[PDB]
RNA sequence: CCAGGGCUACACACGUGCUACAAUGGCGCAUACAAAGAGAAGCGACCUCGCGAGAGCAAGCGGACCUCAUAAAGUGCGUCGUAGUCCGGAUUGGAGUCUGCAACUCGACUCCAUGAAGUCGGAAUCGCUAGUAAUCGUGGAUCAGAAUGCCACGGUGAAUAC
């Protein structure tokens, strides 16, 4: 239907439709339809507005894609500027988690360049 | 010679399309009765027919003209699908010029440079870029029709 | 000290130190072998001076650098 | 004007989430619903407001729980 | 309109005790509100242009012009004659409703609201602003949209003297800073 | 002798492995069947708490009885219908638990969110002849904490040898 940012997918379970919202997974979409009362295998296209209407709003008690990409955005941000370890680790791209560089970490560094 | 060269989007994998319940018939009676067939990707088909056995409205019932007893047609989910049917008359019943007639599907990224370097490709000239669509001979009218299934 | 439980760290000798410093306010950068130890919000505006293992760095305070240990502001080993 | 070359230009009735009537024309000819206009727009607590980020301390304070 | 008798009746007053004027006619006046777009790359897409045009047209109902390069400078690959950007100039009954449906709507709706800067001015009391994005405004539906063109606004005024085009634009509750 | 750091560094290359790229599968519910092995500043039931790692009191056993310890592939039912997908789980932000003087360099594990490459892999090359290969799980040594490695056990169980 459409919820925070868009939600596209009709004709999905309801319970793994509301995960393409960005802070929305598994856990808390199976949460949010057992507040609003509203099944698990209920397709969304089924769902009359009756019911979307409070799915509208029950996301807004979790921080979402409106605002969820800005707060890990400046959250980077505080350790890229601040100088510390996970800071330094952020400017190279390279890991962060303390790891092997050495061979692995394709994924951060970036594709296989000589 | 032209340099034709089919280049493809996004490619798919598995099963191309699925068509059952394939019958119709307009006066004579169906002239296929359910037809089953199955078309793995980069598969290559050659239906041929003889001078009216439906040769021709089975591809235009699959690329579609709807109202067959067929039920159950289905394309893959990021087709894109390019057609050529041998009547090359109505796409061209306009007073559109070559050109702007070739620039109907000048895809995101495609410039002036491209919608005319894909007409020169295929040696058509600046010369005669400036003539009315539907003055073209029946050979090219359809040269032009694959610079329209180079675009898409 | 790595849980709720536990209680935030620091050494005995650094925590002495700094409590002398405070005393007297900011002076002449604290040098400190303590790399372990998490940042208290009670020397905020020192200079203190951690050992990466051959010099002494100082390091600057700030209310932002308040949850993270004193180590991670001295890069250990060197790159280009 | 120059005899129907504009897009159509007619009285539309727009309001907000807050009430908020307008008689104005637009090139819409649907009525809208939208978020608050500047006749009730938090543009005097809608800054003072968005600095709510920042500040360890407190953070640290509020996990003194030893 | 709404915003022209709103001028007429109250802010000739508080401009005429602000300013100790003698005269109903030296007032500053808002003359003519031109809003235009340089869509800049027309030659790789000359639909675009099109466009361009027609979202401009949308925004506000008049068909924009098309303006189109002046001389031929070597920098970005352009020649006399080509279709650079499209123009529309609103006075009147159109210049008060496009500024009074922008002023209440479509302003509030940029992302991260600031407030429009005092020091936007060219020294004759001539406002400029942008918007760096079109979809702010009511007359988009996000179907037709592949850019995210903006416009530029200039609201170009009778007045005579950088002051009086600050106070003009002050007494009719723009969002300054 | 001691404090801190390095042995974990990263434009790259090679070797041994784990996970996958899915429909003879993913997830949810319910439920059968093992063998071997370990334990005294050790193994830790029961009950309560915590969404969970785990915390509290806390029986039993230096042991064919007490604990680890609910085995899993499977079977029955339901949904997902070929999508980078209800496949994949890296990476990253935040919130935590346990050892341990001490977890930043540099531990394991848990909760929420994000979701990368990958849609059967060039030349080339490895193992296996029967309870074998393949596939699924449990245990132990080392060990305060920390294996996809090493060592050992069982369940299902092939094709082919002219
Ligand atoms: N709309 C129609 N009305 C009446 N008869 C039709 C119609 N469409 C097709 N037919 C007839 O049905 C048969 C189908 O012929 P079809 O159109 O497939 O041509 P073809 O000769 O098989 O091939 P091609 O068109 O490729 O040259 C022919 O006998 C044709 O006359
Ligand atoms: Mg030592
Ligand atoms: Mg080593
Ligand atoms: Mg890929
Ligand atoms: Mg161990």
């Amino acid at each position: 239907a459409r919820i925070a940012g868009i939600n596209i997918p009709d004709h999905k379970h309801a319970v793994i439709a509301l995960t393409s919202i960005y802070g929305v997974g598994k856990t808390r979409s199976k949460a949010i339809l057992a507040a609003a009362g509203i099944a698990e295998d209920v397709k969304i296209s089924e769902l009359s507005e009756g019911q979307i209407d409070t799915l509208r709003d029950e996301v807004a008690k979790f921080v979402v894609e409106g605002d969820l990409r800005r707060e890990i955005s400046m959250s980077i941000k505080r350790l890229m500027d601040l100088g510390c370890y996970r800071g330094l680790r952020h400017r190279r791209g390279l890991p962060v988690r303390g790891q092997r560089t050495k061979t692995n970490a394709r994924t951060r560094k970036g594709p296989r360049k000589p | 010679n032209p340099f034709i060269r089919f280049e493809q989007d996004k490619k798919l994998f598995r099963n191309a399309l699925e068509v059952e319940g394939l019958t119709k018939g307009f006066d004579n009676g169906p002239l296929f009765k359910n037809l089953n067939l199955l078309l793995e990707v980069g598969e290559k088909l050659a239906v041929l027919g003889t001078n009216g056995v439906g040769k021709s409205t089975l591809l235009k019932t699959l690329v579609g003209d709807l109202q067959p007893d067929s039920g159950t047609v289905k394309w893959s989910e990021n087709a894109r699908i390019g057609y050529y049917a041998q009547d090359h008359e109505y796409e061209f019943e306009n007073d559109l010029t070559v050109f702007e007639w070739m620039s109907q599907w000048k895809q995101e990224g495609d410039d002036e440079q491209a919608v005319r370097s894909i007409l020169g490709r295929l040696l058509f000239s600046q010369d005669d870029i400036k003539k009315p669509a539907k003055v073209l001979s029946g050979g090219e009218k359809g040269r032009m029709l694959f610079g329209k299934l180079m675009m898409q | 000290m790595r849980s709720l439980k536990k209680g935030p760290f620091i050494d005995l000798h650094l925590l002495k130190k700094v409590e002398k410093a405070v005393e007297s306010g900011d002076k002449k950068p604290l040098r400190t072998w303590s790399r372990r130890s998490t940042i208290f919000p009670n020397m905020i505006g020192l200079t203190i001076a951690v050992h990466n293992g051959r010099q002494h760095v100082p390091v600057f305070v700030t209310d932002e650098m308040v949850g993270h240990k004193l180590g991670e502001f001295a890069p250990t080993r060197t790159y280009r | 004007m120059k005899k129907d070359i504009h897009p159509k230009y007619e009285e539309i009735t727009a309001s907000c989430s807050c009430g908020n009537v307008m008689k104005i024309r637009s090139t819409v000819g649907h009525d809208l619903n939208l978020d608050v206009c500047s006749k009730c727009h938090p543009f005097f607590t809608g800054k003072q407001r968005d600095v709510a980020t920042g500040g360890r301390v407190d953070r640290f304070n509020k996990r003194f729980n030893i | 309109a709404k915003l022209h008798d709103y001028y007429k009746d109250e802010v000739v007053k508080k401009l005429m005790t602000e300013f100790n004027y003698n005269s109903v006619m030296q007032v500053p006046r808002v003359e003519k509100i031109t809003l235009n777009m340089g869509v800049g790359e027309a030659i790789a897409d000359k639909k675009l242009l099109d466009n361009a045009a027609a979202d401009l047209a949308a925004i506000s109902g008049q068909k924009p012009l098309i303006t189109k390069a002046r001389k031929s400078v070597a920098g970005f690959k352009i020649r006399q004659g080509y279709p650079i950007g499209c123009k529309v100039t609103l006075r009147g009954e159109r210049m008060w409703e496009f500024f009074e449906r922008l002023i209440t709507i479509a302003v509030p709706r940029i992302r991260d609201f600031r407030g429009l800067s005092a020091k936007s001015f060219d020294g004759r009391g001539n406002y400029s602003m942008g918007v760096r994005e079109q979809i702010i405004f009511p007359e988009i539906d996000y179907d037709k949209v592949d850019r995210v063109r903006g416009l530029d606004i200039t609201i170009t005024t009778t007045a005579k003297s950088d002051e009086e085009g600050r106070a003009l634009l002050a007494a009719f509750d723009f969002p300054f800073r």
